Order: C-alpha cells, then structure tokens, then sequence
C-alpha cells in the first residue's frame, strides 16, 4: 500500500479548504471576502494546509491573479515561504506560477524580491515511473519544459544561472532530452546556449557530466531521442567543399569511438534496455563507422577465430569415441535378460602406442577448458549476476553454455582420476553443448544466419508457453493409459509395463514418432479404443497443428524487427572483440589528425548526391 | 516554364501525346480542330488559327512541345507546393515514370506487409484516380494525403 | 586499403590552403588582400595544390566570382592550364564553372579564348561503382547532365562539336541514358538532335556505336531506362489512318529482331544481370511480338521436341532394367551372413536372340549422348566459365545436368567394355538425372509449370541456409548416441553398432521417417530417455516446423516476381530455339517490306482501342480556351498515411 497514501493525503487537502474561511475565499476570487476578512480581524494568516499550503499558493494554483495582489499587502514575507513536507518540499509560490505558463505574477513576485534558487526537493519531482512528469529542481527548469520563451528570457535577466544541477547532477540541458514532446523542445536548446556568454575555463556547458558521467550528447544517444541526436550532430560535422551535386562532409569522430575508457557511445547503446535506442544505428555518421569496422578488420579475425573452435570440437570427439573399454567382467547377466550391457570401462590401462596419441588430444581439451574459465572470471566478478542477464538477452545469450561446457570437461577430468563408475553422463552434456555452441558463429559467414536470432526468439516465448499445455494433456492421458493396461500381460504391448516409462512412452505418441500400439492377435481392452481415439484427435490434429499456425502468424510480425537485430548484433560482436584484443593490429579507425594541424581528434569523410530536384524546388 | 517539377513535365507530356493525334510532334489546325469539336462544341475553323497564332512563338504554323509547355506555364498549376509528398513519391515510384502504378503500390505495401488482396488494391486506385486511367497523378496523390 | 589513400590525399589538400597566403586569400573573396599580394611582390601564381591545383581553379571550386576576375588580369594563361595528376587530369576551370550550373564566368572564360576541347581523363571521372557520378569527358557533356539549357546553347556557338567520344566510345547521347534523373533528362535528348543540322553522310548521330558496338537505342534496353526507351520508340512508329476510337499504327521492327548478327535486342536483354532490365518486355512493340513468335511457330515445335526426349528416356530404362545377370559365382557367403548378395553380373554373355534387341536400344542411348555433347562443344569453348554462370541462373539453370548425363552414359559404355565390377554406380546417376532433366519442359505445355522457377528459387537460399543448422545439431546428437550405445549389444537396437551408419541412422529420426528406437523387452540405459526427448523437442517440434513457416512467408514476397520470370523464360527459350534451327521453316517474323514500296525494313501492325476520358480533356481544352470496401480501402490510405507521415 504505497500509492494509496498519496491519494489518501490528497483528498485531505481539499477538506481544509472546505473548512477554512480564508482558504475557500482564497480558492475563489472573493475579493470583498478577502477585503473584509484580512484587514478587520486579528487572525494569523500562516495557516498551513494538509500538505503544507499557504494562502498565496492556492491563489497561484487556482490561477487567481487579483486575489494574490491583495495578498501582497498583508503578506510581506509569504513570498519567501516554501511548502512544507514529503511530497512538495520547498516548492515556493514562484514555481507554481511558472507551471501555469504565465500569470504576470512573476512580474509581481520579482517585484517582491523573490529568490530564484529555491530547490524543489520533494518526492513527486524525482525521475520515476510513479510520477507522470519530470521537471528538474530549479524554477528555471520549470519554464524550460513548457516551452515558454519570454519567461525564460525574464529569468536570466534577474540573476538565475544556467549551470545548476539536481540530485542526479543533471543540467538544464539534460532535462530537455527527457521530455516526451520532441520537436517543440528542440528550439529551447539553441536558445539557452546563446546565454552562455562567459567563456568558462572549466567547460563550455556542453561537456558537463552527471553523477553517472554523461554529456548531453551521450544521454540523447541513450534515450534514443533521434531528432535531438540529429540536431546536436550538426555542430560537430564540418563541411568541406561542394561540387555541383556532390558534397564532401567530414564528421567529427570524438565521443563515438571506443578510444577512451569512458567507452562513450557504443557499449552504452548495446547495453541499453529500451527498445528505441537501437534506431540510432541507422543515422549517417554511425552506420558508416561500423560498416568499415566490419567489412575491413572485423570479418577475417572473426572467421579465423571461429575456425579455431571448429578444430577444437573435432579434437574433442576423437578423444571421445575412443574410450578405454574391456569386455564385461565376472558379473554375468543376473536379472533375467532385462540387463543387456557388456563392456564396463577399463580401470588403469594405458600401455599402447595408440593410447599415447589419445593422451595427447585429451590434454588438448583440458588445457582449452581452463582458458575458457579464466576469460570469464573478471566478467562476473564485476557485472553483477542479474546485471549479466541484462547483458545476456540481446545478442550474446549463449555465454553460460560455454561456461557449462567447461564444467562438464572438468568433471570428466576429475572422473578418470578418481576412476569412478558413471563417466558416460558428463560426456553426454559435454558433447551436445559443444556442437550446439558453434551456432554462435551464425552471425558470420554472410547474412545467411539470422535464424539464431529467430530461433532464440521462438524457443523462448512461443514454444515455452506452449509447453505447459502440452505438459498437462499428456499428464492425464498417460496416467489414463497406465490404468487401462494394468490388467494386461506386458509381453504383448510393452509400451505400458510401468508408470514411469508410460509417460515417456506417451510422449513419443504426442509428437508422432513411435508407431502407435496395436497387436491384432490379442484382443486389447474395450476402453482403450475409445480413449486412444480421443487422444489422437486432440494431440496430432488439434493440438500440434495449432502450433504450426501459431508459429505461422508470428513469423511475419517480426519481419522488420529481425533484420535490424542482425546488424545490431554485429556491433555487439565488434566491440567485444575490440575490447579483449590488444593493438599493433587493426588500429583506431578513421583518419588521424594533428599532422594536418587540425587537432588531436581523428576524422572520417563521406560523399553523396543531393538529388538536385530538392535544390530545384528550393525557390 | 522557368522552374517545374518532373511530374509536371511527365503529366503534360502525356497530355501533349494524347492531344497530338498523329504523333508528328507538332500541332496543326486539323489536329486541334477535331478533338475540340469531339468535345460537344464546334469552333468555326477560324478560332483554330486564332488558337495557334495566339501561342505559336515562331509562327511556323505548328505547336511543338516546348511551345506547348510554356503555354501550360501560363495556364500554370495551382499553389500546391510541398516537400514530403515530393519525397514520398520518389520512394514509391521505382522507374520514376511519374505515374505510380498498380503493381508498384502493391510492391511497396508488400514490403510494409498487411497482405492486400488484388481486389483491395483496385479499390484503392479507382477511388483515388480522379480522371480514370487507373494510375495516380502527383496531383491526385496529394488529395488523398491531405484530407478526405 | 585503396579508399584511404584517396581520402588521405583529400585532407592533404586543405593543409596547402591553410598554409598559403595566396590560396587562402583565394578561397575567400578577400579582394583587399588579393590586390596587394599580387601586384606588389615578385611571386609566381603557379603554386600547385596538393592534388595539383592552380589558384584559378580554387575560385571556381569554391564558386567565387569576383576573385577570379581579378586573376584574369594577372594570369592570362592559367585558363589554359589543366590540373595535374591521377585523379583530375586535364580538368580545366571551364569544366568546374559548368558543374556549378552557372557562374556567368563562362562569359569571361570564353572571352579569354578558352578551349572547349579539353578532356578530363582522370581517375574519378571514369564509370565505376567507386565513383558516384559519370559525366563523361568533354565540357559539352558536363553541361548535359546538370540540365542547364542556355549553358548548353552558349557552347554550340563557340565551335563545340557534338560527336566527341570517351574511352568507351560513348557519344554525348549515351551519357544521357545513364543519368539517373530520367524524365528531367528526357528533354535534353530532343534539344541536342536539333543541332544535327548538317546531316553527315556517315550516319545522323543516332546510329553511332560505342567500343562494344551499341546504339543509343539499344543502350536504354540494357539499362532499363524505360521512359527514355518509350521516347526513342516514338521516332520509329509510323501511324496509318484513324477511325473514331480506333487507331492502326505500324511499328518499325528493325533493330528488335534476331535477323542480323548484332542479335539486336533480345539476346542482349536476357544476357544481362540487372533485374530492372527485364521490364522492357511489358512495353508495347515487344510484348506483342514474342506472343506471335510463341503461339504461332514457338509452342508446337517446342512440345513436339520434348516428346522425342520422352521416348529417349523410356528407351533408356528398358535397356536399364534388363542387364546380363548370372547367379552368384562359386564364392559362398564367407562373412557370417552379413554379406547377402546373389548375382554378380554376367561377363561376356550375349549369345541370345533376345539380347540383340537390348543391343539395339543400348546403342541408341549412346548415339544420342554424343549429339548432346556436340551441341555443347562451342558453348564451353567460348562463353568462359563464370560467363557461363551468367547464362545459367536466369533461364537455363539445368545445362550441366544434361552435361553430366552425357558423362555417365559414356562411363557405362566404357565400363562394360573393360567389364569391371562397379557398373551400378554410373547407372544410378545416369537414371535419376535423366528423369529429372525432363522438368526442363515445365515451362511449356501450359502455364502450369512456373513451379520449376520457384523450386529453383527456393532450393537455393532457403533450403541451402537451412542445411547447415541441420548439419551441426545432427552432428552432435549422432555423436551423442554412439557414446551411450557403445556399451550395448547391438543384437537389440541395431541402429548404432558403428559410427558412420549412426549418422545415417540419426538422419532418419530428424525427418520423422524411421520408427524411433525402442525395444520394450530389454532395458536400455538411463541416459537415452533424457537425450532422446531433448532431441525430439528440437528436431521434429522446433526446428522442422520452423522450416514450414520460414517457407510460408517467403511464398508471397515473391508472388508477383515469379509470374514475370515465367514470361521472361519463354522469350529466352524462343531465341535459343531460333538460333540453333535453320530456316526454310517458320519464316523471319513480321511482314516483309519493299513489295509495298516501303523498303527492306520489315513491319507489323497493331490495332488498339483508346478511350475518351471526357473529364480530363475538358480542362486541357479550357486551358486552350480564350477570354464496396471504401472505408476499408481508405483506412489503408490512412495506414499508408500514418506509417509514412513523420514518425
Ligand atoms: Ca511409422
Ligand atoms: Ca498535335
Ligand atoms: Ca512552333
Ligand atoms: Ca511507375
Ligand atoms: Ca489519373
């Protein structure tokens, strides 16, 4: 019961207005009530509301100009008074007039020496999905979000700075990105920079980080505000000559590479959770960058790397299919021929030249198993645990399979030193998950592998919520069959000789694999025939064929949102490969600078065609 | 014809081709005469030279397409000047003929999806087509864009 | 690596501007600076740029009029100076002012007797996918593409001929077809032909080939500039009488037939790689033509051809199922009953009257197989190897099957003469590929075979990319089963007694074919049930049904671009049938001329019914005139609106 108390308090605000004679006269513009009640009687006008009101706030809140002017005389000091506590802390009456976008009360309040640095630190202003808005803390920031120019111009001209910060360290620039109205707030961003008159030694207001260290450029990259990203790009590109329909631009390439430790754009984009931020990669100075980092310098190191893992798994299976085996030892088949097995796993036999070769490749797998683990030690000692799941889902959700591959290789190394019995079960998981993990490289070789996105997209979700409705209809019917052949001799119809196999036996019928039980020579009981017919027309005609059409629908609701995933995942393949690989190979891309006397920043260039009918309509 | 747009050439070229009956590239008195009196009326064969010599810039007795184009520059299209419908028509029109066709509008909608039926595309074009050739002008397309 | 060295030279330019006092004063119109720096000191203005500029070039390139006018007084000769090396060779400043669509400096430059005959032989001017433009060479050609009429007209009045050619041999006309803005360049093509006033006795400019021998008419057909192709068709049609709403014109039909050696349109249409070039077959003198070539004289020779192929294969199978067989010779089944086979193939037994009949038909298959190779001797010896693949994919992608059919027939003709043992292994491939090769005739016999295009279209691509993700999941799990039934006795569950069959065994479980291994009488190990259900849930519940839906969506993205492939493939079938077949039957198409007093050109007439369109012709006449599922369809227009609008 957290949000209920907010509503509980909010009705309690009204009742105080309903019972105080001043405040209800403050809610309306009952001038002669306020004429008579104020000057005559001897009452204290410092009556706080339910959430800490004054009389001047209510007149401000219910847009009541002329009542506030009469309040100016009797209240020389209520201008300086803030609101009291726990939701609206410090919200003075200067703020509330700004939210109603004008009253010319700012005229009155700044005539009444109102402070412009009182900070609204209340609960209902912090950035949260509980509140429906976010307006910062300072009264300048209130005027900025409602897009009201002449109030903003007024506030600079009375001594308001433009460099205040919130609890999160956000400037007034950062607030404009988080507004939901995009194009109607882009104009404000140019206006406030015009009042950056003082050339400061520290930074020129555009490089100010927050408490998690973000320039307003990068924060717009995080939130996917494309139109704002497009407009701030304009001040960093630098145009060279133009030649008819050609144009030679020169993008800046400073805060968008992985040069610094800040990582500054691209690790910030792929580690988002929001969907819309992946749209940024289609913009012009970025899409050109990663296409150069992949067509050159990314693809051959990747495919040469994926060839190495392919030679690893082959070396594993060769030292898998040759195992030290012997014939069965002295224990003959003691159950009555329900016990057929014949080999049992040699103890300490190595004395062949053949086993020397097998010893070599077996050590190759073990040394490789250690290498996988030591890479992943600094990974999950820093990036939490569920924080790693936030890294996981997008483009690298295998990343534990290669971990659980390594545990199974270690256990079978531990197993043969102990020389214990059940050594076939760790070899099993270490063999499927080995070959399944090469599907990680389906991003490569061409765009002939985005299946590994879609098969991921469908093994979760679509199969998974279909699996339970399998798992109950099988659970009755299999249990129904174990009763119905309880009487019978299992020498015929060995499908159902006991309950635990009868589930798995029924499971083969649900997917149309086993042939379906029949004997034709012994009359099987008369309740089977009705029941098993009822099984088929649910399972292999209604239930399964539902899954194809349900699969058939979901294939083309993700037509568009499949292809951009693939080009997103290459970026995730790129930067991870850049981060773990040292230099003196595939250098920091783009053209180096300051040899041309241009700056320490590095650059790259793009040509294009204007399609000059746009020039020709430009009348 | 100081400045024009591609569509304005292409549609008027279709007009000039439809108006030129023998495809000689010129317009004579005999040619303009019959098609005008095809439409109900009849000019009394003296207006015809008074039609041509009003507009014949060189006085050669013929109306070539540039003289035809600068005449339509004086009978200029209205103030329907935009920028996005201009861009929207370029993405739609593959070959750039100036007339978005049936199969082209099927093609662009297919890449967006929604599975339009063949009859459903014919219901789109026939209502949008003002003059009735089964093809949408640039002028016809903006009237579906702005309001209904 | 090559693109950076182009780019690095470009940044290398700007440093030369930022260090020179002259050219930086030439980038701006700093006339106060430009006046004092030139006339006072003693410094030459021959300061070459990094890509070999002159100071006169820079004012044009940064479009600065009033600076270069001052430069004319100091520099009488630098108009004649070209640019230096390796990207912009021979580019004079007359080019650069033209590309800026005016400067009224062409006034001043031609006042300084500037040559109009300079050639820009540089690197970045050649036609290439590296460059983004193609303006040709000559300054007349540069004015052609930016569509500036008076700038063109001014150049004819200074002795600029129109018959310049590039290294490709293209005229100025051929440049205009390759320009991407199509109808806005259609007008220039009429303007330049008006300046062919001197009818030269060679050819009147519209017939000049390039270095690969192409008219400007044919060139639009190769590149699919249909609107330009529509316009050049207009000068060839020759209309007869009109009758109310009827019209009977007479199309030209000279450069679109397979009469000459030039092959003239149709082979050049099908041999391209470009997809949009196939569109020309919808246009009016062509679509009408190939229908007449097909319904008359094209279909009935084609169907009568294929039936001879049908009796060929039938004759092969009869001499396939009858082979000389003996019972098994003296060697008994020496492995312990794991070696059941019983005949081993008679050695030199023909001495029967019955097998002489078999001797007849077995020769005929050999005789026909030689003929197949005799057709395909010149084809491999001329049309490269990758060049043969360009022929392959569009309309003839079988064409090696019929080659390999000719191999294996000649193998089994060798194989019985030496009379070695392994004669069955060619006889398999020489049999299935034979019956599959009759599917070549699915184009004909009606339009009830465009499948063979889609089954081509889908066996590559879709099934091909699906085969790998089979081939690894099966490769682990088959290797998984061999480990767990390694311990077992294969007298029960004889699926997995050895490794290479276990892959083949697993392959049948993946496609829901074999029964699924179970015994119900002997207990199988406890790792089987965990592995197998995990195999079943991927292979025949997740992976395979994913194939159908992935096959589902790709059926109707290509519903439209399938049917025109069929109608394209008839034309490609038609011409190949014409070329390798002599005349004195199915005569040269269309109607012959010059008996009617017209000329050696051959023609065909087309009747058509126009419409009136009464509501459109009123507003043009008044321009002369002196002083349902409607709500369903409109919601799609709204869906067209909302998806496009800004978002
Ligand atoms: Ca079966
Ligand atoms: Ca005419
Ligand atoms: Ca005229
Ligand atoms: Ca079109
Ligand atoms: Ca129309």
């Amino acid at each position: 019961s957290w949000a209920q108390s907010r509503d509980e308090q909010n009705l309690l605000q009204q009742k105080r207005i309903w019972e105080s004679p001043l405040l209800l006269a403050a809610k309306d513009n009952d001038v002669q009530a306020l004429n008579k009640l104020l000057k005559y009687e001897d009452c204290k006008v410092h009556q706080r509301g339910a959430m800490g009101e004054t009389a001047l706030h209510i007149a401000a809140l219910y847009d009541n100009l002329e009542a506030a002017m009469v309040l100016m005389e009797a209240a020389p000091e209520l201008v300086f008074e803030p609101m009291t506590s726990e939701l609206y802390e410090g919200q003075t009456a200067l703020h509330i007039a700004v939210v109603n976008q004008n009253m010319n009360l700012v005229r009155a309040l700044l005539a009444r020496r109102a402070s412009v640095s009182a900070r609204a630190t209340g609960t209902a202003f912090r950035r949260s999905p509980c509140n429906l808005i976010y307006f910062g803390e300072h009264p300048l920031s209130f005027a900025a979000c409602v897009n009201s120019e002449e109030i903003v111009r007024l506030l600079i001209e009375h001594g308001a700075d433009i460099r205040a910060q919130d609890s999160l360290g956000n400037t007034v620039l950062h607030i404009l990105i988080l507004q939901p109205n995009k194009t109607f707030a882009c104009q404000m961003y140019n206006l406030l920079l015009s009042y950056d008159r003082h050339g400061d030694h520290l930074q020129p207001l555009d490089l100010v980080p927050n408490h998690q260290g973000l320039t307003p450029f990068k924060l717009a990259g995080v939130e996917g505000n494309t139109v704002m990203f497009q407009h701030l790009m304009q001040k960093r590109k630098h145009t060279q000559w133009t030649y008819g329909p050609l144009t030679s631009t020169l993008y800046d390439l400073t805060e968008i590479d992985s040069s610094g430790d800040e990582q500054s754009l691209l690790e910030l984009i792929i580690t988002t959770k929001k969907r819309e931020a992946r749209q940024i990669l289609d913009q012009t100075p970025v899409k050109e960058l990663v296409s150069l980092k992949w067509k050159r310098y990314g693809r051959p190191y990747f495919c040469m790397l994926g060839a190495i893992y392919l030679l690893y798994i082959i070396c594993f299976t060769m030292c898998c299919i040759y195992r030290p085996l012997k014939p069965r030892t002295n224990n003959r088949t003691s159950p009555r021929d329900n016990t057929l097995l014949q080999q049992k796993l040699l103890q300490e036999a190595y004395m062949t030249p053949k086993d020397d070769i097998r010893l070599v490749g077996e050590l190759v797998t073990v040394i490789g198993a250690i290498i996988i683990l030591l890479v992943e030690v600094p990974d999950i000692f820093r990036m939490g645990v569920t924080r790693f799941f936030g890294q996981t889902i997008l483009g690298g959700p295998f990343h534990v399979l290669i971990i659980t591959y390594a545990f199974m290789v270690l256990v079978t190394m531990v197993m043969r030193l102990i020389s214990a019995s059940g050594e076939v079960v760790p070899m099993s998981f270490a063999l499927v998950l080995g070959w399944c993990n090469v599907m990680y490289f389906a991003r490569g070789f061409q765009m002939l592998g985005p299946f590994t996105i879609m098969i991921q997209k469908m093994i979760f979700g679509d199969l998974m919520r279909f699996c339970w409705l399998m798992a109950v209809v099988i659970l009755g019917f299999a249990s129904a069959f174990y009763i119905i052949f309880q009487t019978e001799d299992p020498e015929e119809l060995g499908h159902f000789y006991d309950y635990p196999m009868a589930l798995f036996s029924t499971f083969e019928l649900f997917l149309t694999i086993i042939d379906g039980p029949a004997n034709y020579n012994v009359d099987l009981p008369f309740m089977y025939s009705i029941t098993y017919a009822a099984f088929a027309i649910i399972a292999t005609l209604l239930m399964l064929n539902l899954l194809i059409a349900m699969m058939g629908d979901t294939h083309w609701r993700v037509a568009h949102e499949r292809d951009e995933l693939w080009r997103a995942q290459i970026v995730a393949t790129t930067v991870m490969l850049e981060r773990k690989l040292p230099r003196c190979l595939w250098p920091r891309s783009g053209i180096c600078g300051r040899e041309y006397g241009l700056g320490d920043r590095w650059f790259l260039r793009v040509e294009d065609r204007q399609d000059l009918n746009r020039q020709r309509i430009q009348r | 014809a100081d400045q024009l747009t591609e569509e304005q050439i292409a549609e008027f070229k279709e007009a000039f081709s439809l108006f030129d009956k023998d495809g000689d590239g010129t317009i004579t008195t005999k040619e303009l005469g019959t098609v005008m009196r095809s439409l109900g009326q009849n000019p009394t064969e003296a207006e015809l030279q008074d039609m041509i010599n009003e507009v014949d810039a060189d006085g050669n007795g013929t109306i070539d397409f540039p003289e035809f184009l600068t005449m339509m520059a004086r009978k200029m299209k209205d103030t329907d000047s935009e920028e996005e419908i201009r861009e929207a028509f370029r993405v739609f029109d593959k070959d750039g003929n100036g007339y978005i066709s049936a199969a082209e509008l099927r093609h662009v909608m297919t890449n967006l999806g929604e599975k339009l039926t063949d009859e459903e595309v014919d219901e789109m074009i026939r209502e949008a087509d003002i003059d009735g050739d089964g093809q949408v002008n640039y002028e016809e397309f903006v009237q579906m864009m702005t309001a209904k």
